[PDB]
């Protein structure tokens, strides 16, 4: 396989000053739930945590009743029962629709330039934006090329790069001829598949960048935590470095 | 064996204590080594190495405390890590790129050393117990990427331990003895837990030795030319003592060189990392993109760039009927790359210990070290054409640079004259 | 004068600051995660307690003690005068923090029927033996010899307190809730 | 004369045994376990099985591929010189250990429609991508660019050996045994 | 300190590393230290100890490599390693069966110092480094025995975190803290792997300065009388270098330890221990016949000798206000006891170094080693009478021992006259 | 609770060179699978271990055929399979039987004498001895003192103490006055319950001998080997000791 092409989206989030957005997370949250629940599950992810700061952070009482829809196995009674805001999102449900959990993370969306990484340097590892892209990329129309060789059950997408391609859109030396390849999930989306309370606007377009940026948050829900942390240690470590810079040049100058 | 002060018990609780345990004489000694007035800033990665040492420990130490090594629990333990532990989350990406800053550290403590000749005479012991020390550090570093059990994690455990299949007639054994069994498995991440706790505190004893023998010959430094030892008079001319002069130096380095780290971890923490190792240990595929840890890169990359249609593989598989063919000799290119560099103090011939004072010299080094760059960088392209071919050409500078070149330039080379004396570079 | 020295002492200061700023997370970080922080309450179905009868059952890592006492137990209980008691605090959360260990500030219903403690030794934690056992009716604790009575109050051996009640109430007929 | 200088000798002997009566077994504990050792055979079912899809399955912790090749698949194959081979060793456990890399000596079946490998490197171990990967239509390994060819042959690379064939045999219609 | 020669580089290589890393010279120089020649069978403890340590870590690392820390796996884990790894059924019992035997000699090493006098002056450094070494050795011990994750492992967790809950105001935040939840759960178990790991390390860091701190005083021997300093001539008439005089009976004696200990785990390897261990953790439900580890069972016993009906704990109770209750005195008396012992160099007022020649202390000190023995037996005794009498005299009499036996013996004592050299003493 | 009696049995793998008597073992695990079983486990034995040398050493097709008999879950199937050698016997059906995997250790039959120890340096832990005086010990009629207090669902036993007692079995102290206990496992032998092949006798006797055996060598199925390693250390060391003793005694002579 290889790398490609990634729709750019300004998240909130970027940035060292960067943070979510709680109503883009809960619209998030909305999508994931109408939407991709259906097939991908988030093993990693306790329920509980859409109450936690830096989140969605629900109402306590919401998430219990939130946590109800799952049927979840005691492990202990072993029979089933309803779901508890300490279970955590159930595994996926279609056995080759991978776990969203850490997805956020688990893939890349700048490269290079010329594998030199100076690319995410600026622009980040880029994640979400990759998210973004490949439900953002499902085109109606297939590349030329394919036309009359698309295989049975997969769908062209711009942005998946890990796909099967047919072999009359491969070049002489067998690399794709096409921007991206076919993926065995069916475009997701369609605007207004999801009915936002406070009437917010469930284009394909931004359904995807919500879901994204929850997704992001779900594999790091501890990312402002961590940019603050940032700051406060290097706040500390920049007044200890002039400090110690002063107390090296009055200590020196005895002597050079 | 610089000429300086000894000392001496003032408080009543000093002298009691001395009487019985000179541990406080012996700490003073220490901490007041008369230390060469010159020392630049290449001399502080030795401290930076100490302090990520500690960290590394300190930071292992207390993710142990919630990690289970377990196939089954693994992965999920260092999410729970991540999501639920108080600033665990922190202490993860702190552990991991603490990793990289180690090595970061060495490669330029060691290109230091290369380049003022610091492995000369009379510190070869300080030079070898330096190469045990990164020997360990590589072995530690590669048990504890394996423990998360994500992609890379599993696939790269299943190449090192293919590393030793490779030596001929016993190499089956070694590996099976590795895995504890048929493939990597659960016998496998539970020694690799143990080894990966119990290596770092050998480490430690190793770094004990480090400073004991740079101690007894006295650091080296910029001009090469020692500290004059006949008198405490002059010697005070070349030097100052550690405490406070390079103690504070090396403090005040420590802190802008963890102002980036710090910067890093708290904003881009996954940046030196490999996206696929959030994807749990799949035993039925490897990912397409499967890459090395960058500090393990340049050696990664000698490894490959030896394929079958090589010539010295050829020529070597043919003298050798066949027992060293690309796979095998691709293992001893890789390990050979090391071995070398171990032994630049017997191939480096010039009695001139800086690389300051050597004009040819200068040229090979700075290719050395760009070479190292570009193997780093050429291990994570593909094995297509050109990269092939680059990867060939900087494995063979490589080789060339230790055994041929240096061991040349010893002969042939006009060195500049060196100053007389520390003081006469200090006061310039 | 005083210039170069504030320097240094400001310098240590800063350092102290850092040192401590790394030091307490490593601390804390053994502190109760947010998974175990999920303290949750659970419901007992008490339908199958005879008399004479002991229930188990675990609650945030730790056994809680359902005994449906006998006469002879609530009569034993009753008998105790408060002044004859190690411990004269009734150690019930369902009541006033002042209350007094009589035996029916210990029990959950007024005819003292129900016995619900935590089936923790106040001494070092282990879990008493029941059945009536002890010098007083009780439960005996194995570890250092604490003997508690019909009421779970303590009188004799190291354990400072009478065993803990934990908030419990039925919730209908035949089912408690703890916590 | 000897009499003490050979005890001295016999002593360091009985230490030097001792010693190393120690060392084998903390060597020893690294090899594989009982539990391990209990090396199995497995059975696959194959009836879905289209040509033009390799199966992976686990076996002894390591995957097994399962391919029904294509036409196109087999014609390249037996379209090879087994000059132009980089091992002529056909690797197969299910016949001579002399016979020769052809085609044929790669499947089980005359027909020559099923192959069935470990789908293990023999550089370092990775598992090759299929789905007629690669220059010669077979396999690619990622990690250090090994090409396998349709019989799973190598062809390129740092790979010194063709995909070893396990014991496999069709049991029935439609089921392989493996081991 | 005692005169002695040198050592002197003879080969070349000998040459070549005695100019850059004396360590050849400093190994030397430990190896052949001047010793007292009348030494007695009760010296070969230490070495004992030094050689459990290091069976303790080796084959503590080894079983590291099968075990898991977590409670649905770790005892489940244990009985893995008994049935299916290469002699992991020997290994286990040797580390187990090891913890005892590292018990047995720190009680002689223990009580041969009492004895002697080896903690008066100048040795005070000496014996303090060995009470944190024994501070340590419980705490690991402690741990390790909670890794199986048997009846008694999860009980005597449950009890020994429960100790600093009873510190008054901030216990129970540091109970909770140690236990990382409201109980002992699977974050406890998982951290005491961690430390349980972690602590040898220490105690081999300490047990370093415990060498090295009688190494600067030289040994004690029987006589209390020190060697001879004013020359190398009278010196060597009170001494032998330590190898291989000393060396070989050492080896000899450990050869002669070793054959019961093997004795013990081949033919009883569960002897020295509790059959509940055999039995799963059951939060629910504490064993009727719960004990603890023989080598702690003493402490034990002094604990709960003091139930709210002692005097002196009624007294205590009414003076402090009911801040130390029974439950707070016994965890102060526990402690205490151990705090005591570690104090005697300066209780023992007697300037007379070894008890040898102080006829009445000879009475006391063997009160104490039986009082010793009859604590460890009380200890698996039931609390009914009269061992909750037995308890109390013999607690009393531990505390008596040194807080006034010591203190009045030194200026009451006639001390018999002891040898004026050691020289003397051998040849008698 | 306490300690109490136990039946002094001489069996074969005791002593420093006792070994298991294969036969008794292959009985004892007819016993086992015939009757225990039914309600006890032994979840930390494979079940391939009948195979292995110093236990009952049965030939594998046969432990093959007898794992046939469980119904294991299969661990990623989720679907239920015969069982295979390379499982372990299945948990204890009954929620209150104990499991036997550990029982000869997880007992001691020799106690004392005065709580020092010397009992059971000379007589070993006994657990083996109390599983048999527990299997030996239910009598017909019980004691008087409870004649009409037996709790229902309960049995006397003279070895099992920490059973329940009736209170008109207690003294003036509330310590029980019979020598044993009511446990809550009916008797579960009786004369000729077990068929054995050669005709050995089955006498509730001999079944109980055979099946403590059993179960000791499931608990220390390395007995054999263990027992082996120590007469090896310690002939090593009593050598080595020796010759260090005089290379001792040598090496000092040239001094005093
Ligand atoms: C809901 C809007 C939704 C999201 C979001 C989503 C995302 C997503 C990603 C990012 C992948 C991974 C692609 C990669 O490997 O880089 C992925 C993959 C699959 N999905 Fe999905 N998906 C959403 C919804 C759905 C729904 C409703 C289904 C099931 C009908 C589904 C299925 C799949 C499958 C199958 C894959 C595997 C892709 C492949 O490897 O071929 N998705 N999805
Ligand atoms: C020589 C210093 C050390 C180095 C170079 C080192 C390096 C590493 C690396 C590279 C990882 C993988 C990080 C990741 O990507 O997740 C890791 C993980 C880990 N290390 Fe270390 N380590 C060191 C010391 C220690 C010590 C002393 C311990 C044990 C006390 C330890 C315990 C762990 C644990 C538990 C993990 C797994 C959790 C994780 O993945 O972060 N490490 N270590
Ligand atoms: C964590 C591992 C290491 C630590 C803690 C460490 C530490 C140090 C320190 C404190 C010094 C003195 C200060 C300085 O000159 O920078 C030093 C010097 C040196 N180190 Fe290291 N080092 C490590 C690894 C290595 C390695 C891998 C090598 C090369 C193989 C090496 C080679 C040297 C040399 C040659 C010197 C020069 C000594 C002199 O000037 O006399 N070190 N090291
Ligand atoms: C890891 C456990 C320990 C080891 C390995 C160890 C080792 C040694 C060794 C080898 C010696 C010299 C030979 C001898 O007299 O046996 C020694 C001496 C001594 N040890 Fe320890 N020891 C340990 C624990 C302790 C403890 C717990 C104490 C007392 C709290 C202690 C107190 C002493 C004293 C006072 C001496 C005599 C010093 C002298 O003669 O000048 N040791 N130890
Ligand atoms: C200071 C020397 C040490 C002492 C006193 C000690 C003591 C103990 C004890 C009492 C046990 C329980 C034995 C049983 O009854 O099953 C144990 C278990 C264990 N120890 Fe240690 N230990 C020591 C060093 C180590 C070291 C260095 C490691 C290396 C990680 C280690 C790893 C283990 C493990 C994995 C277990 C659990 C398995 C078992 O029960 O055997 N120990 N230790
Ligand atoms: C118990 C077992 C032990 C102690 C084994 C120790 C081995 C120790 C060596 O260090 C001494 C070794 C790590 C060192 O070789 C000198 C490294 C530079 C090896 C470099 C290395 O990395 C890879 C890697 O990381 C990967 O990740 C996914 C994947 C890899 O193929 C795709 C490689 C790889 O092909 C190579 C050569
Ligand atoms: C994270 C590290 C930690 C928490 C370290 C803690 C170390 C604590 C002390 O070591 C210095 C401690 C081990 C030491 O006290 C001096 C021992 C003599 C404690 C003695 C001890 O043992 C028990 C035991 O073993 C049990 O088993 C089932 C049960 C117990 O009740 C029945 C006891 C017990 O009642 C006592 C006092
Ligand atoms: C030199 C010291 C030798 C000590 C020898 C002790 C022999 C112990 O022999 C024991 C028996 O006493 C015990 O009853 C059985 C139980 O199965 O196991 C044996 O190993
Ligand atoms: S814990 Fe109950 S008496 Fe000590
Ligand atoms: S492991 Fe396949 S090419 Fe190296
Ligand atoms: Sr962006
Ligand atoms: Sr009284
Ligand atoms: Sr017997």
């Amino acid at each position: 396989a290889g790398g490609g092409h990634v729709e750019d989206v300004p998240f909130s989030f970027e940035g060292p000053f960067g943070t979510f957005d709680q109503h883009q997370l809960q619209r998030g949250l909305q999508v994931y739930t109408e939407v991709c629940a259906a097939c991908h599950g988030m093993k990693f992810v306790p329920i509980r945590s859409l109450s936690e700061p830096g989140g969605p952070e629900l109402p306590e009482d919401q998430v219990r009743a939130y946590a109800t829809q799952f049927t979840v196995t005691d492990e202990e009674t072993g029979e089933d029962r309803e779901g508890k805001p300490t279970d955590h999102f159930p595994h996926s449900a279609l056995e080759n629709a991978p776990d969203l959990s850490l997805m956020a993370k688990a893939r890349a969306g700048f490269h290079g330039p010329m594998g030199t990484g100076i690319s995410q340097l600026f622009n980040g590892i880029g994640g979400p934006e990759y998210i973004y892209s490949v439900l953002t990329g499902f085109p109606e129309e297939p590349p030329k090329c394919a036309e009359g060789h698309e295989p049975d059950g997969f769908y062209y997408n711009r942005a998946f790069q890990n796909g099967s391609v047919p072999d009359t859109c491969k070049d002489a030396n067998g690399v794709k001829t096409t921007a991206g390849s076919w993926i065995a999930m069916p475009p997701p989306l369609m605007d207004d598949l999801v009915e936002y309370a406070d009437g917010h606007d469930a284009s394909v377009h931004a359904m995807a960048e919500d879901v994204s940026a929850f997704l992001m948050w779900a594999a790091e829900p501890k990312l402002m935590a961590r940019k603050q942390a940032g700051f406060t240690a290097v706040m500390f470590l920049t007044v200890l470095s002039v400090l110690l810079y002063l107390t090296n040049k009055r200590l020196w100058a005895g002597v050079k | 064996g610089i000429p300086h002060d000894h000392y001496e018990p003032r408080t009543g609780i000093e002298k009691w204590l001395h009487s019985r345990l000179p541990i406080v004489a012996l700490a003073y000694d220490t901490i007041m080594i008369p230390t060469p007035r010159n020392l630049n800033w290449m001399w502080i990665w030795g401290v930076v190495l100490a302090f990520c040492l500690v960290l590394q420990i300190v930071t292992g130490i207390v993710l142990a405390m919630h990690y289970t090594p377990h196939v089954d629990l693994a992965f999920a333990s260092v999410e729970h890590i991540m999501r639920n532990v108080n600033g665990g989350f922190m202490l993860r990406y702190l552990h991991a790129n603490g990793a990289s800053l180690f090595f970061i550290a060495v490669y330029l403590h060691i290109f230091r050393g290369l380049y003022y000749g610091s492995y000369k005479a009379p510190r070869e012991v300080t030079w070898i117990v330096g190469m045990l020390i990164y020997l360990a550090m590589m072995a530690t570093a590669f048990m504890g990427y394996v423990l998360p059990w994500g992609q890379m994690s599993f696939w790269g455990a299943t190449v090192i331990t293919g590393l030793f299949g490779a030596i001929p007639g016993i190499g089956h054994s070694i590996q099976t003895w590795l895995l504890g069994g048929p493939a990597v498995d659960n016998a496998t991440l539970n020694r690799f837990f143990s080894l990966h706790y119990l290596l770092p505190f050998v480490i430690a004893a190793l770094v004990a030795i480090h400073i004991w023998a740079f101690h007894s010959t006295g650091n080296n430094n910029p001009t090469g030319v020692e500290v004059r030892r006949t008198s405490k008079a002059e010697a005070q001319k070349d030097t100052v003592p550690f405490w406070p002069y390079f103690i504070i130096k090396d403090v005040f380095a420590l802190a802008v060189v963890l102002l980036v780290f710090f910067a890093i971890v708290g904003f881009m923490p996954n940046y030196l990392g490999h996206p696929d190792n959030y994807i749990e240990a799949n035993p039925l595929r490897t990912p397409a993109h499967i890459v090395p840890e960058w500090y393990f890169l340049p050696f990664y990359a000698i490894l490959r760039a030896f394929t079958a249609d090589v010539w010295v593989v050829q020529i070597a598989n043919f003298i050798s009927f066949g027992i060293i063919d690309a796979k095998f000799f691709g293992v001893l290119a890789m390990f050979g790359a090391i071995l070398v560099m171990a032994l630049v103090p017997w191939l480096d011939t010039s009695p001139v210990r800086s690389g300051r004072y050597r004009p040819m010299f200068k040229i090979y080094f700075w290719l050395l070290a760009a070479d190292f760059v570009i193997l780093t960088w050429v291990g994570a392209q593909q094995t297509t054409f050109p990269y092939d071919w680059i990867s060939l050409i900087a494995s063979a500078y490589w080789f060339a640079y230790f055994l041929v070149i240096l061991p040349i330039l010893g002969a042939i080379e006009k060195p500049v004259a060196p100053p007389a004396t520390i003081e006469e570079d200090f006061n310039a | 004068g005083t210039r170069r020295d504030f320097l240094y002492y400001a310098t240590a200061g800063a350092g102290a600051v850092a040192t401590g700023a790394a030091v307490w997370p490593l601390i804390n970080q053994m502190n109760p995660s947010a998974d175990v922080q999920a303290l949750a309450s659970i419901f007992v179905d008490v339908s199958s307690v005879e008399p004479g009868v002991q229930l188990t059952v675990k609650f945030l890592g730790k056994p809680i003690f359902i005994r449906r006492r006998t006469e002879a137990d609530i009569e034993l209980g009753r008998s105790v005068q408060l002044g004859q008691l190690v411990d004269t605090n009734a150690r019930n959360a369902n009541i006033d923090a002042g209350a007094e260990a009589t035996d029916q500030n210990r029990t959950l219903d007024e005819a003292g029927e129900w016995l619900v403690m935590w089936g923790v030794c106040t001494h070092l934690g282990c879990s008493p033996i029941g059945g009536v056992s002890g010098d007083f009716g009780g439960w005996f604790c194995p570890c250092h010899g604490s003997h508690y009575d019909s009421a779970g109050r303590i009188r004799k051996g190291p354990a400072p307190e009478n065993l803990p009640i934990p908030l419990a109430k039925f919730i209908d007929e035949t089912t408690i809730q703890l916590g």
